[PDB]
């Protein structure tokens, strides 16, 4: 902790939703999405966990439209796997 | 309140109101808010049972048979590890569901099953007639067992709800079965043949014809 | 930028294309209010040419040119404070934006050795890859249809390291508009499916427009066991074409063998093909191919039925159906065989060998073609 | 004789031991140390909601890399410590990531095992093996986590 | 023509019979290469022409002469790896409901692993690129 040793400082401040909604766009732009998405409303479920739990409900998504081979994951199945994100958040 | 039990409970009786009223998109919403309730708590068997015959049933409605199919196995795992009657109406829709595959010939190897032999009842006869009935590609036999079988089949809604499409299969696979054996052939000969107005077999072949 | 470049190209393209449509006027008004403004320079002096004179523009680009300059000269500002303390070449990472605006302002130049600067820029697809779809764009306005067949494996080649579906299926229309644009209507219904999964873009903010589109090129491609999957698609437009009453009856009169009132809505969609932009170039291809699949539809429903039975029900005049029918069993196709004395047509079957040999002797006929005169070419 | 790279293999008879030929690419050990690492090779383009903290990065390290002579009109010392804190895994790991692509730095993060060791030293008595391997691939960051 | 017919005799020559262990690693060019032998050490010798050069270029099992120690031929994979596939000897034939319901406990990583093995088109569409490899943790 000498002020010589540490020439500057950068903190990774928990994102909010200010902050996930670019967060969103990085991580959902290389999946299979509905048309229509309003993604918004889910970055507002999305209470700021993390900058990785994101990565989690992004992909999360995808395994219950794997579960149904869907070809595209719906709104609906991004709001569920945002759940089960959450459901180990809160265990 | 976060009484996440009662919430999945509440929300599954709301889904089959809404599949009573036809509404199937806003009953499939509410299955899967029940769904994602339930992923969050250690749902009970008869419950998850439940949820997964109620979810076969609204895949099954919009044609989609291969998800009903795995969701009325999971069902019927579900039940049986439970001996509850409703069970027996998961192995119907299981049933039903494999014959609309066209995949009747399962139908056979299914009732044979362990599980199968336990629940042997008339309306699993009544399965078995139907498969039959898929698998020589006749109607006759399917107005037989629909009216023998007339307690099993058409007071269950759900099944009544696709006899319509089962019927039509059977017309256009006996009509298969019949048309083979020419190249030409006169209409008539085939009304008579399946006893049907000739006028209703030359729309339905034209039907076929443009699909 | 290039987002609404969808106005200036579909504005002028009708302006220009269908006769000028009709008396040309309302055209080169909102077009010119578009022209004037937004600080576009280049791509419309032979525009102003085929327009009237317009005898007092030299203030109009004065003010312009000048507008031009000054955001210019900002670069020219920027590009040595960004070089004093540099971050990740600040020079072109400012004007890899403002090469899009110096695209759209000037022409293809100051896009084309800009955006090939950038491109050995940024290390990461994410920047370069939405730079192709620029170059793609671009090459729809000054049809570079050499241009877009280099980019687009070089666009395609950078989609497989990650998913990237907004960067695939943003790209699949873009085939999809490319193999409709010119004569290619098998990949239009490739899109098909990719328009049901798509989004709505500035040029195409009606999702009902986009599924209608998506419609018209499916009705040749796909034949009826896949117009049951058009109907899987109709379910699709009960979402969509439900808001359609002219597109709707359109496409089901094909399905429910309404056969005379297919006509009725086909000549309105014909005149509307006439008039829209890249159709025009194959509007008189597509009724063609129309007519002889619904003629053959019918057709195929007998071994043989009168000629005097098509008239009040499928298209009145009697002498028109014998010009029509005549002029197709010609061209060697819709295999049937038409009587006149006894008034009755008559159909067969042929297999599929003499009519799959006709096509095999056209190429085998084009590709020697092709070699014969290559060799003849190089080694002198 | 020069062009006989030393730490290179060229091919040795077998009767006689005698040159034969070089060998063309045999091995770089600090590519496979990197590669054992298998870094998330990112873009800064990719970076999530932390603008500020990405040009406080370039203003903290990249400046002196594409404007060595800024800190020389202002006479000031070049930045040393550079730390990556707060929630784990924050997206700080992808900045730091990120920062190497859009800077064009050699990446080497390492955890203290003991696998790598056999590519450091020996025996590796201090911490000095790192820099030999950075010592002459002077275009490199480090990276250490928690 | 009637003697390069005679080049099988090549073939034949190099053959032999007794031929050694070996591995492919790299070439130094055509009829030219560096291997990676069984002994330990590594030799490079020349190559066999006689035979398909586009074969393993990572690593493969090819041949040495008792003397030259070279390539003369390349036979298939054979190690001490086992018969994986044992049908129903290496076959556990084990309840898919294990020792507990473990309906989430790991029957949900199985089936993504399924997922990744039998529906490759699905984990390959999506873009999801599913797992790479199973590692089971857990209490002993």
């Amino acid at each position: 902790l000498r002020p010589g040793r540490i020439d500057r400082k950068i903190e990774f401040p928990n994102p909010t939703e200010e902050s996930r909604f670019d967060i969103l766009k990085i991580h959902s732009r290389r999946m299979n999405l509905m048309r229509g998405i309003d993604l918004k409303k889910i970055g507002d479920k999305m209470n700021g966990a993390s900058g990785a739990e994101l990565k989690s409900v992004c992909t999360e998504a995808g395994m219950f439209a794997l579960r149904e081979r869907r070809i595209h994951v719906t709104q609906e199945d991004f709001e569920m796997a945002v759940a089960k994100v959450m459901k180990k958040d809160t265990d | 309140l976060d009484d996440k039990l009662l919430l999945v409970d509440i929300e599954l009786l709301e889904s089959k109101l809404h599949f009573s009223l036809r509404n199937l998109p806003k009953a499939k919403a509410a299955l899967t808010a029940a769904r994602t309730a339930a992923n969050a708590i250690y749902v009970p068997p008869a419950q998850q049972g439940t949820i997964d015959l109620q979810s076969g049933i609204l895949h099954a409605e919009e044609k989609d048979y291969k998800t009903g199919y795995s969701y009325f196995y999971e069902a019927f795992e579900a039940f049986n590890a439970l001996e509850d009657p409703r069970a027996v109406y998961s192995l119907k829709y299981m049933l039903l569901c494999k014959v609309m595959v066209n995949q009747a010939d399962d139908v056979a190897g299914i009732i044979s099953s362990k599980a199968g032999l336990q629940y042997l009842g008339p309306d699993l006869d009544a399965m078995k007639a139907i498969a039959d009935a898929y698998s020589k590609r006749s109607l006759k036999l399917f107005e037989a067992s629909l009216v023998n079988f007339k307690a099993q089949l058409q007071e269950d809604p759900i099944i009544h709800r696709h006899l319509s499409s089962l019927y039509d299969t059977l017309l256009e696979q006996n009509l298969c079965r019949l048309i083979e054996p020419f190249s030409k052939v006169e209409i008539s000969h085939i009304a008579e043949l399946i006893e049907l107005p000739v006028d209703h077999v030359e729309r339905k072949l034209s039907q076929m014809i443009l699909d | 930028s290039q987002n609404e470049h969808l106005k200036l190209a579909n504005k002028i393209f009708h302006l220009t294309h269908p006769d000028v449509e009709d008396i040309e006027k309302v055209s080169l008004k909102e077009e010119v209010l578009s022209a004037i403004k937004s600080d576009f320079m280049v791509s419309l002096y032979e525009t102003l040419a085929g327009n009237g004179v317009l005898e007092l523009d030299q203030a109009l680009l004065d003010s312009m040119r000048q507008s031009i300059e000054d955001e210019l000269k900002k670069l020219d500002e920027k590009i040595a404070d960004a070089e004093e303390n540099l971050g990740e070449s600040e020079v072109r990472e400012a004007h890899l934006a403002k090469s899009l605006f110096y695209i759209r302002i000037g022409d293809k130049d100051k896009a084309l050795e800009q955006l090939k600067v950038t491109e050995t820029k940024t290390v990461a697809v994410g920047q370069k890859m939405d730079l192709v779809f620029f170059t793609l764009q671009v090459g729809l306005f000054d049809m570079d249809f050499d241009l877009i067949s280099r980019s687009i494996d070089k666009a395609k080649n950078l989609f497989e390291e990650g998913g990237d579906w907004e960067r695939k299926n943003r790209l699949k229309v873009y085939e999809g508009l490319y193999c409709m644009s010119t004569r290619d209507f098998k990949k239009a219904a490739s899109l098909f499916l990719d328009s049901i999964s798509t989004f709505t873009t500035y040029e195409l903010f009606p999702y009902d427009t986009f599924i209608f589109y998506t419609v018209l090129t499916s009705i040749i491609s796909l034949d009826r066991v896949s117009l049951k999957q058009k109907v899987v698609d109709a379910p699709e437009i009960l979402t969509v074409i439900g808001k359609i009453p002219y597109l709707s009856e359109f496409l089901n009169s094909l399905y429910d063998c309404q056969y005379k009132s297919f006509f009725s809505a086909f000549a309105g969609l014909t005149e509307q093909i006439k008039f829209d932009r890249y159709l025009h170039r194959h509007f008189r291809y597509y009724m063609r191919e129309v007519r002889t699949v619904v003629y053959s539809q019918f057709l195929e429903s007998y071994k043989s039925v009168t000629i005097e039975a098509m008239a009040k029900a499928f298209g009145v005049t009697v002498e028109f159906i014998d010009l029509e029918l005549s002029r197709f069993i010609a061209a060697g196709k819709l295999h049937c065989k038409i009587d006149k004395v006894v008034g009755v047509l008559e159909t067969n079957r042929p297999d599929a060998k003499n009519a799959l040999y006709q096509a095999t002797i056209k190429q085998g006929d084009f590709l020697l073609n092709r070699i014969q005169k290559l060799s003849r070419v190089i080694d002198l | 004789i020069t062009k006989l790279t030393p730490t290179t293999r060229v091919a040795l008879r077998n009767d006689s031991y005698v040159l034969h030929l070089v060998l063309p690419s045999k091995v770089d050990p600090l590519v496979n140390l990197m590669k054992v690492e298998k870094v998330p090779d990112s873009t800064y383009d990719m970076i999530g909601g932390l603008d500020q903290q990405i040009k406080e990065i370039k203003e903290v390290i990249e400046l002196p890399i594409k404007h060595p002579e800024l800190f020389e009109s202002l006479g000031i010392a070049q930045p040393k410590g550079v730390l990556l804190y707060g929630p784990p895994g924050t997206g700080k790991t992808l900045l730091a990531r990120a920062v190497a692509h859009h800077t064009d730095c050699t990446f080497i993060r390492v955890s203290g095992s003991e696998l790598v060791q056999k590519y450091i030293g020996e025996g590796s008595r201090m911490v000095r093996e790192l820099f030999v391997m950075a010592r002459e691939h002077a275009p490199s960051i480090i990276f250490m986590d928690e | 023509k009637r003697e390069h017919l005679r080049a099988q005799e090549e073939v034949k020559r190099i053959q032999s019979v007794p031929l050694v262990i070996g591995q492919f690693m790299e070439m130094v060019d055509q009829n030219n290469g560096i291997v990676g032998s069984t002994t330990g050490s590594n030799y490079y010798v020349r190559i066999l022409s006689t035979i398909n050069r586009e074969l393993l270029k990572p690593s493969a099992s090819v041949a040495l002469h008792r003397h030259s120690n070279a390539l003369v031929d390349v036979l298939p994979p054979e190690a001490d790896s086992s018969i994986s596939l044992l049908s129903q000897s290496e076959k556990p034939d084990v309840s898919y409901n294990d020792i507990g319901g473990c309906d989430i406990q790991k029957q949900e990583i199985r089936e993504a692993v399924e997922l990744p093995l039998t529906h490759h088109d699905l984990y390959k569409q999506i873009g999801i690129d599913p797992p790479r490899g199973v590692l089971l943790y857990g209490p002993p």
